């Protein structure tokens, strides 16, 4: 068909690289590829220039030089795809040119040390951790600078504070019950700030007198002038402020440290809070943070501005510099690069600790290179990091958007100093500054709400870890294509008109305009304007944008949509919406789902397994096509060629459609005939009915890939093995698993079959004497070997598809200790649609398949065409999620109009326009009718009569005509496939793009009866092929109690759970078809008693006669 | 009252603070044993010392 | 017209006036018809139904 | 954790009658295995126990009559459905199940009230009242069809909710 | 549903009382085959399996029915702890 | 065979304590590693807590349930369900008296 | 017969607020601080919102999905207490004999400074339904045996009776005045409420009450709002 | 609740209320101290030993007490429940010294124990109800004339 785009906002510039964040943050943190170790250390190399120069020089031993020179790395031991296979971690060792000298000018330079290797970032932006696709979430924090927070407790004034960001850096705060106390709080210990004022080299005079001027209230300062006359005195004294007790020898112990050492600096050389402080405190500072060199003493252009500012603040109107924390202009975002580097430092610093412990017993010169070395500490750090990092989580590649959007998220969780689970209500809040930076709407539904968010599509973060948003410069009515990314603060400085502002060429088209001044909803004649929003899109997260008519549904339900799209699964019969916002196309590119042409040429070869092409110049590049492959979440991930031989094609041209890409457009589902209306309560509550037809069309049919594993352990009781030869009884149970241990690929397996055959030795390989006899009676070969083969877990299986075997694989296998070899089998299954699956439209409208109807009874139109799905209308009012409605309305036209549409967000379609298209369509739908010698269905009349009584149609009009009128209201006439009789009332029908949602194995259909039992608690435990029990809790106890079902609750917790002997006796009883024994004491309790006793506490069960009672019936009574 | 003091320290049944083998040559337990251990250690050491008419210090 | 309450009240009485079990029958009865009708009721939702009064 | 428990997603059963509830045979099966087993044995089809036992270990080798018996057992018996959070006793109710296809639980529309839960994904927990005695309390003071009024207000809890009303109202 | 349920209540002082009752009848009514009942074949819990009607085995069903027919008696304290089983094990050997 | 109706909670007579202990732990030794053996007089000395194999002594001189509950004249371990191992309690004899904290840090510090 | 109308009305689904938004004015949305905005959200959902419009709204959207989380996640918190507090209480006796009781009003004083005012049925009903009459009651030419349970109608009647300025208080056996040992006698409780009849002995009332209270909790405005 | 359109019968609440009044404080000993704030009913034996029961004529003056649910229950006669809640140690410790006996009047306790519930079917009142057929009402006769040996 033909695509018809809408709205007319001139997006001056297309969207930015997406994963871009992850990619560059990292790119700008390594300096590998093109970086010649020339002019920069910004990240890791800075991580270097700090862990260096590490010295241990006593001018006596003289020179003990050990500095950095050049960092290096570059041989990924193995290839990505290969790393995944053997549960490896794609990365590359890291060498380093260093230098150790000697007082004797002994400059021996062992320019090598590759002990540690570090992970690498995929072409898409993710990581491979132990074969697992892992992802790193960029989290936010309170940018390092100076702030003045209104003192909470006392509603009289407020507290100021400072924040450099090292793992062991300063954290200043000020306050005062001033009479004298210049309350200067440090770690947990405060005192008068004055004392410090002189250590600076300034007394009450140079300070309090010249400054305490406008700050006439500087009495909260000047109290000890004598302490303020010879820097040196106050100087020493202050140490007091520290424990335990040391002599005034270290004239500058903790000083030089809080001067030009990593501590004081927020960022390197000011960048962090300099702009902050400085721009909010007059001018620049002393070098980078607080430093003073070639003078000895220490000059502080720090507290200098600070204090006086708290004054300029604890004053009248000298700047009124309050501090809205949530203000984005005051919150930084740590990104992978940065985020990782710090972790790089810890284990790094953890190595220097190591290296310094070496100068001790280090020979004269039997120490030079790496005899002073050890990666493990640092190795662990980072390793430990990724692998076990809170922000390190399995790549969510449910589909692409899923995987992509996942990258775009922002955490507020993590650093035990930068993150806290103390629900910060107002922090979870959507602060004004979020506009065009954070998806106001996109956020995980659940207690993690407002803590995890997505990035506003257009929003971008600069190396300073700050976001910025697109804005075009305005000139008294004239609109410039000159864009301007900008931050939160800078933003408040201006007046921003909404993008959608009427225009002409560039001249604005309005006497009054819609804008916001630093979040100020205002109207203004043009001249007054300064900047305009580039495009609505810039506000919301990406997937959020994928929603059509967003401007029509309530944000809340909207939230649902976004989330859901991420949970959308790749159908075989992929389909992009009959209507799109506009991103779909751009997405696939960035997601890296499909393949495009990096130049023009002819289609060389294109077999299903691969494609090759010749370039203009004449280059033959065969493109290995990743075939059917598992998703982290097991979904299928495959690309499909759409181009053919001899076919010429230019750059940017697609070649193979990713998993969920159609024509190169996102196809998170399928478009279909939905008819909104109640159907015998089968769509009762969110419940959704389905035209059996769809299945026949294998529409909603997916392919899940499931992987299983097994281990060869060299047991102490003797190693176990993978053999087709097992103590098993039958043979028909070996039909397929005949391949000398393994099951032959491509086999229809069902819960209970043997993917793999394994055997070991039980009961410490001691055959029961009981069993003994039995066994002998039929050939007593007590094979000490127990069959412990791998079976298909219950529920369901599918058919084999692939098998991988690792035998301490000399090629690179690193089998876990105790493991001889391992095995992996992958089973696929075309999970098709069935009663239960859940579906959702981009409009938060979600629900489950309640019933599948026979196309017959299925509601159809006069032209005997049945819709495919029936949607109850109730789920809308209480949802105010109209959007979908329109989507269907238009979904209906293009249906006949054999086309698709692109309606922009807060733009695109408009009732008229739609109301229009229908009319056209009405021709197709209706028009033909007569050209077939066909008039109006008698029943059609029936309805219409009724139709106008509802003021739907304008009375007296031609029956035929009336229809149109109706049609335009998106409603049509429907016949009941069952009764045939029409439906008393028009029915709005039409197309809707729907998605099938992912099925969590946790959401699987469980059902236990009896099985494993926690070795301790002695309570139902679930195995691999055995289910677990339901967590029966107090809430349920309470409920039960309320009713009064004594027994149940008892047996419930006893027999059914903790009472040992019971259950068995129970089982048996049932078996023999007998009644049930009574409940004894639950281990839980017995156990309890013991615990008590163990705590030296007699617990005594007694009767009426107050006579003790043994709950252990014997095994407690001794002697 | 005397009861509140101790000289007879109880001990949980084994299977309630078990010791089990787990992975390729390793096992697991409850801290108790440990706690328990150290304790015993101390007491028995003590015995000797007294048995050693040692400096009451 | 029948609705929530009307019904509710009706129910309560039912439950009272006549035993509880027969009442159940009723419910289902209701259930049944309530459903059957709604389906045929020809009651959809078109953006047009978002009838915007002029007094706006 | 309970022994004869199970969980699955719920669906609405317009066919169901107040005191009934749809139950995936497959799932049902496990929950009653023993009882079932017995019946089997009790019928030629199954010589002894371990027989039936293994006889069912694999779905492929799961015969027909199997179900025909399973039902038999069930006759009269009821079970319990839970949809957490269980806030008020009616957060649990009993029903005589009816065997159903598909791996999903068919819940009766009226109870969705107390079981404040819709079919936008809600799953439910099932439990089997073992002893004759348990079954009793159950089938008596816990049958969905026996709690129509609200213990708090005393008002008809189980009553026309959405679709139904509308129809009627119409 | 559940027949006579209401009426069933109308035959006890306490809701729960009834339960207990039934239950016990079941038990015993089980422990002794079924010859124990207080009703003829004409009226008997049935089932339609294998094309036909064959006695229903769900004790409650039975218990419940009997009660309806005043052909049975409960009470707080009716008789001696063992005479029942006793006399009862004679009349209907069950086993 | 009957039922209860009252639960008690009283301190523990060192006597009572000793009235429970199916023996006294004297040795720290957990389990022998070479064979994973409940160290003698140690924390798992099943001589104290019982068979690890229901109805069966250590040295194995006794096995079948046909030795109801006859102690081993050798390994000195009884014969019964190993299950009792999660129920029987042993003790330690304190060279010196030690205070039970729950009567100190709990205020009023009962004793004080 | 318009759908919506039909719906909301029948109560089948949707209330006014919901509609007002859809059909006409979404109205005022308020700030995070909590202070309502000065400019309103003119657009109806049908009309479609402004980027600006849309945005501004959301704040409450958060607090909305926010607020809820706290109870939806869990609020049993309440019940829990109650439970711990009322579990033991059970229907134990038949008659505890308490000569005393309580008298339920039908009027409220200080709505205006002490003027009198009849209570809303609901309230009243909530207070006397299935209650057991303390003393006999002569009214509207009809007397009420003292010890008589309060059917639904009965109440109405009374209700009707007080309208004829014929009464104000009501002698009724209550738990407060029940004399049972950590439980309650069949009389000081009354109807069952799951069934409209006199509660049978051995009923788990303590627990019941606790739940009846807890459950609702999850749907009460958490933080003070105005 | 009403203000939130929640229809709830008074009872339920009233119930929870009685419990806050459940305990009371003392002013006139007889044989106990003053801090003692106890479960109100103990008075028909204790406070009825007035000039009649024990006839000792030793009065017992006390004070009405109002405490929060937390409190009230937490101070239960049954030590278990009391321990089942926060500050388990204290509870115990006390009950230990007092060597408290916990009856099983309440549920939680009886439950957590492993015993059949005190109410519902667990309510003694009915628990025992007996039932046998009329066919057995002829059975009594056996042991009823199992004495008429000619
Ligand atoms: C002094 C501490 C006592 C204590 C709580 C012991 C718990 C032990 C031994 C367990 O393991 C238990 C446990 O975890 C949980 C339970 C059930 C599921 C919940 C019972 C709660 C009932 N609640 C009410 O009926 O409320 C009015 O029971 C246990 O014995
Ligand atoms: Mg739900
Ligand atoms: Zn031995
Ligand atoms: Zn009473």
């Amino acid at each position: 068909m033909e695509i018809k785009r809408f709205g007319r906002i001139r997006e001056v510039i297309p969207l930015p690289p997406l994963t871009e964040i992850q990619v560059e943050s990292y790119r700008r943190a390594l300096q590998a590829d093109v970086p010649p170790e020339k002019r920069e250390n910004v990240g890791i190399q800075a991580a270097f220039r700090e862990t260096f120069p590490i010295e241990e020089e006593d001018k006596g031993k003289g020179g003990l030089v050990l500095d950095f020179l050049e960092y290096r790395l570059g041989e990924p031991p193995f290839p990505q795809d290969e790393c995944r296979e053997k549960d490896l971690t794609y990365q590359a060792p890291l060498y380093a040119r260093l230098q150790l000298i000697h007082k004797d000018t002994g400059l021996i330079k062992e320019d090598e040390v590759f002990l540690g290797h570090i992970p690498l970032m995929t072409e898409d932006g993710s990581f491979i951790i132990n074969g697992a696709d892992r992802v790193i979430v960029s989290q936010i924090h309170r940018s390092p600078g100076v702030y003045f927070t209104p003192d909470p407790a006392r509603p009289g004034r407020y507290i100021a504070s400072i924040i450099p960001l090292p793992k062991r850096g300063p954290w200043i705060d000020l306050e005062v019950e001033p009479n004298g106390v210049v309350s200067m709080k440090v770690n947990k210990r405060k005192f008068p700030l004055v004392l410090l004022l002189r250590v600076l080299g300034y007394d009450q005079e140079t300070l309090a007198r010249e400054l305490g001027a406008y700050g006439e209230l500087v009495q909260g300062l000047m109290d000890e002038s004598v302490f303020a006359m010879r820097p040196e005195e106050a100087l020493i004294r202050l140490f007091t402020l520290l424990r335990p007790g040391d002599p005034p020898k270290r004239d500058k112990a903790v000083a030089y440290v809080y001067g030009l050492i990593a501590d004081p600096r927020r960022y390197d050389l000011g960048e962090a809070g300099r702009y902050k402080a400085e721009e909010k405190l007059g001018i620049r500072l002393s070098g980078r943070t607080l430093a003073r060199f070639e003078d000895g003493e220490f000059k502080d252009e720090v507290f200098l501005p600070t204090l006086r500012y708290l004054f300029a603040l604890t004053a009248g109107v000298p700047g009124h510099e309050v501090d809205d924390i949530d203000h984005l202009g005051n919150r930084r975002i740590r990104t992978v690069g940065e985020l990782m580097t710090d972790q790089f430092r810890v284990g790094l610093a953890r190595l220097a600790r190591g290296v310094r412990e070496r100068m001790l017993m280090g020979s004269e010169d039997s120490l030079t290179p790496a005899k002073l070395v050890n990666s493990r500490p640092l190795e662990a750090a980072i390793r430990e990091f990724f692998s076990r990092s809170q922000l390190s989580q399995f790549k969510d590649e449910t589909n692409p958007l899923s995987s992509l959007r996942h990258k775009r998220r922002i955490s507020a969780l993590g650093p035990g100093g930068l993150t806290r689970e103390r629900a910060g209500f107002d922090v979870r809040d959507v602060h004004r500054t979020h506009y065009g930076r954070i998806c106001p709407v996109e956020t995980p539904e659940g207690a993690n709400i407002g803590l995890i968010t997505s990035l506003a599509a257009y929003a971008r973060v600069d190396e300073l870890g700050f976001i910025r948003t697109p804005y075009r410069r305005v000139v008294g009515g004239v609109v410039t294509d000159e864009v301007v990314y900008m931050t939160a603060t800078e933003e408040d400085r201006y007046t921003i008109a909404q993008a959608n502002t009427p225009l002409e060429g560039n001249r604005i088209a309005a006497e009054r305009v819609v804008a916001r001044r630093k979040g100020e909803p205002v109207i203004v004649s043009p001249e007054e304007v300064e900047f305009m929003d580039v495009s609505p899109k810039q506000v919301f997260s990406v997937n959020t944008n994928l929603i059509p008519f967003l401007e029509h549904d309530d944000a809340n339900r909207a939230l649902m949509g976004s989330n859901m799209q991420t949970q959308a699964v790749p159908l075989i019969r992929a389909q992009a919406p009959v209507v799109m916002t506009g991103l779909e196309e751009r997405v696939v590119r960035d997601s890296l789902a499909a393949l495009y042409a990096e130049e023009d040429g002819e289609v060389a070869k294109v077999d299903g397994n691969r494609i090759v092409v010749r370039y203009e110049d004449g280059r033959l590049v065969e493109y290995p096509l990743r075939r059917f492959y598992r998703s982290n979440q097991g979904t299928a991930l495959d690309q499909r060629p759409r181009v053919v031989v001899g076919q010429r094609v230019r750059k940017g041209d697609l070649l193979a459609d990713g998993p969920a890409s159609e024509n190169g457009f996102l196809a998170l589902g399928q478009n279909v005939l939905v008819a909104i209306m109640p159907f015998d309560g089968y769509n009762f509550e969110d419940a959704i009915v389905i035209s059996e037809e769809l299945l026949k069309r294998d529409f909603y049919t997916s392919i899940h890939i499931e992987r299983y594993e097994i281990e060869a352990r060299d047991t102490k009781l003797g190693p176990e093995r993978i053999t087709r030869d097992i103590p098993h009884l039958s043979e028909a149970a070996l039909r397929d698993l005949d391949e000398e241990g393994v099951v032959r690929i491509g086999a229809e397996v069902k819960p209970g079959d043997i993917l793999v055959g394994r055997t070991s030795f039980k009961g410490e390989s001691e055959p029961t004497p009981e069993e003994r006899l039995l066994r002998s009676i039929f050939g007593e070969k007590a094979r000490d070997v127990k069959d412990t083969s791998l079976r298909v877990p219950p529920g369901e299986g599918g058919i084999v598809v692939r098998t991988v075997r690792l035998r301490r694989g000399d090629p690179g296998v690193e089998l876990k200790p105790g493991v001889r070899e391992v095995v992996r089998v992958y089973v696929a299954q075309k999970r098709k649609l069935q009663v239960g699956d859940k579906l959702a439209n981009r409009h938060g409208n979600k629900g489950v398949v309640a019933k599948i109807l026979p196309v017959e009874d299925m509601p159809h139109l006069p032209d005997g065409t049945p819709v495919d799905v029936i949607l109850n209308p109730l789920g809308v009012p209480s949802r105010m999620n109209l959007g979908q409605i329109l989507e269907t309305h238009l979904g209906l036209a293009g249906y006949f109009l054999g086309q698709r549409y692109i309606s922009p967000i807060f733009d695109g379609a408009k009732e008229p326009e739609i109301k229009e298209l229908l009319a056209q369509a009405f021709e197709v739908y209706f028009g033909k009718r007569k050209g077939e010698g066909f008039g109006v269905d008698k029943r059609e009349v029936e309805v219409l009569r009724r139709a106008e009584k509802l003021g739907l149609v304008t009375p007296g009009k031609t029956p035929e005509e009336q229809l149109k009128e109706l049609f335009l209201q998106g409603k049509v006439v429907l016949y009941d496939g069952r009764t045939g009789e029409p439906i008393e009332g028009p029915i709005v029908v039409g197309q809707m793009f729907i998605m099938k949602l992912y099925h969590m194995v946790e959401d699987k259909m469980h059902a236990r009866s009896t099985g494993p039992y926690s070795l301790i608690t002695q309570q139902p435990l679930g195995g691999k092929a055995q289910f677990g029990g339901q967590r029966f809790g107090e809430m349920e106890v309470w409920a039960l109690e309320a009713y009064g079902a004594a027994h149940t609750l008892q047996e419930m917790l006893t027999l059914k759970s903790d009472d040992i002997e019971g259950r068995n006796a129970a089982y048996e009883a049932i078996i023999k078809g007998e009644d049930v024994p009574e409940p004894s004491v639950p281990e839980s309790f017995r156990v309890l008693v013991k615990e008590l006793q163990a705590l030296a506490l007699d617990v005594q069960t007694l009767d009426e006669k107050d006579n003790p009672v043994d709950i252990f019936e014997g095994l407690a009574s001794k002697r | 009252p005397e009861w509140m003091i101790l000289e007879a320290v109880p001990v949980l049944p084994p299977d309630l603070r078990p010791m089990v083998q787990v992975d390729g040559g390793r096992f697991a337990t409850s801290d108790l044993n440990d706690l328990y251990r150290r304790l015993i250690n101390r007491n028995n050491r003590l015995k000797k010392l007294l048995a050693q008419g040692a400096p009451e210090i | 017209p029948q609705e929530k309450n009307s019904l509710k009240d009706l129910v309560y009485q039912a439950f009272l006036r006549l035993g509880m079990e027969k009442t159940a029958r009723l419910l289902d009865a209701l259930k049944y018809y309530g459903f059957t009708f709604s389906t045929t009721s020809g009651i959809t939702i078109g953006i047009d139904d978002a009838v915007i009064p002029e007094e706006k | 954790r309970v022994d004869y428990s199970g969980r699955s997603v719920i669906v609405v059963g317009p066919q169901l009658k107040l005191h009934q509830c749809g139950l995936p045979k497959r799932m049902a099966l496990e929950l009653f295995k023993p009882f079932l087993l017995k019946k089997m044995e009790e019928k030629g089809i199954a010589p002894n126990v371990k027989a039936a036992r293994r006889m069912l270990e694999r779905q492929r080798d799961i015969k027909d009559e199997v179900w025909d018996a399973l039902e038999e057992v069930i006759h009269g018996k009821v079970v319990l459905l839970n949809r957490a959070p269980t806030l008020h006793r009616l957060g649990i109710q009993a029903f005589q199940p009816v065997l159903v296809e598909g791996q999903s639980i068919q819940l009766h529309p009226l109870v969705c009230e107390a079981f404040n839960a819709d079919f936008d994904g809600d799953q439910m927990a099932v439990h089997v009242p073992l002893s004759s005695f348990a079954q009793a309390e159950a089938r008596i003071q816990m049958l969905s069809a026996h709690n129509l009024l609200s213990p708090a207000s005393g008002e008809p809890l189980a009553k026309p909710s959405r679709d139904i009303i509308l129809g009627l109202y119409y | 549903a559940e027949p006579g349920i209401d009426k069933l209540f109308g035959m006890v002082d306490s809701k729960y009382r009834l339960t207990v009752v039934v239950a016990k009848r079941a038990q015993q009514l089980l422990r002794h085959g079924f010859k124990n009942t207080v009703l003829e074949p004409e009226e008997r819990p049935k089932m339609q399996t294998l094309e036909g009607l064959f006695d229903d085995p769900n004790a409650e069903t039975w218990a419940m029915k009997e009660l309806l027919t005043g052909r049975l008696v409960f009470g707080e304290n009716l008789v001696p702890e063992d005479r029942l089983q006793k006399e009862m094990e004679r009349i209907y050997p069950g086993e | 065979k009957k039922e209860v109706r009252k639960v008690r909670i009283a301190l523990a007579s060192p006597e009572k304590i000793r009235s429970w202990s199916y023996g006294e732990v004297e040795k720290p030794e957990t389990i022998n590693y070479r064979t994973l053996k409940p160290e003698r007089d140690g924390l798992f000395d099943e001589r104290i807590f019982g068979p690890i194999k229901d109805y069966e002594c250590a040295c194995g001189k006794y096995k079948r349930q046909r030795f109801e509950g006859k102690v081993c004249e050798r390994c000195g371990v009884e014969v019964t369900k190993s299950i009792v191992r999660r129920y029987r309690m042993g003790h330690i004899e304190l060279a010196t008296p030690a205070a039970h904290i729950w009567f100190v840090k709990d205020v009023p510090s009962k004793i004080g | 017969f318009n759908p919506l109308y039909v719906m909301a009305q029948s109560g089948a689904r949707g209330n006014p607020q919901q509609i007002r938004q859809l059909c006409g004015l979404r109205g005022l949305m308020q700030k995070p601080s909590g202070e309502t905005f000065e400019v309103p959200v003119r657009s109806s959902f049908r009309e479609g919102l402004t980027v600006l419009e849309y945005f501004i709204s959301s704040h409450g959207a958060r607090k909305g999905g926010a607020d809820t989380a706290l109870r939806t996640a869990d609020s049993g918190y309440l019940t829990r207490k109650l439970v711990d507090v009322t579990h033991e209480i059970v229907v134990r006796e038949a008659d505890c004999g308490t000569t005393n009781y309580i008298s339920v009003p039908l009027f409220q004083p200080d709505e205006v400074t002490r003027s009198l005012r009849l209570r809303k049925r609901a309230d009243i009903e909530a207070g006397l339904y299935g209650r057991v009459l303390a003393r006999e009651v002569e009214v509207l030419g009809v007397r009420l045996e003292e010890g008589r349970y309060l059917s639904m109608d009965d109440v109405h009647l009374l209700i009707k009776a007080a309208e004829a300025g014929e009464i104000q208080e009501v002698p009724v056996r209550s738990p407060l005045t029940c004399q049972t040992r950590y439980g309650v006698c069949q009389k000081c409780y009354g109807y069952d409420l799951s069934m409209a009849r006199p509660v049978s002995i051995g009923e788990a009332v303590g627990i019941v009450a606790a739940q009846s209270i807890g459950e609702p909790g999850t749907q009460l405005t958490m933080r003070t709002f105005h | 609740y009403r203000a939130q359109g929640v229809k709830l019968h008074d009872k339920h609440i009233e119930i929870v209320v009685r419990q806050m009044m459940k305990y009371v404080e003392v002013t006139d000993p007889g044989d106990s101290r003053l801090l003692e704030g106890q479960v109100l009913e103990k008075w028909d034996v204790e406070a009825l030993n007035e000039r009649l029961i024990a006839e000792g004529k030793t009065p017992v003056a006390w004070k009405p007490l109002l405490m929060g649910v937390t409190k009230s229950a937490l101070s239960t006669k049954s030590w278990l429940s009391a321990a089942s809640f926060q500050n388990t140690t204290h509870v115990l410790t006390e009950a230990a010294i007092a060597g408290k006996k916990d009856e099983l009047i309440g549920l939680k306790e009886n439950v957590i124990l492993g015993r059949l519930i005190p109410a519902g079917t667990g309510s003694d009142f009915v628990r025992f109800t007996q039932v046998v057929d009329q066919k057995t009402l002829k059975a009594i006769e056996e042991a009823r004339k199992e004495a008429v040996e000619a």
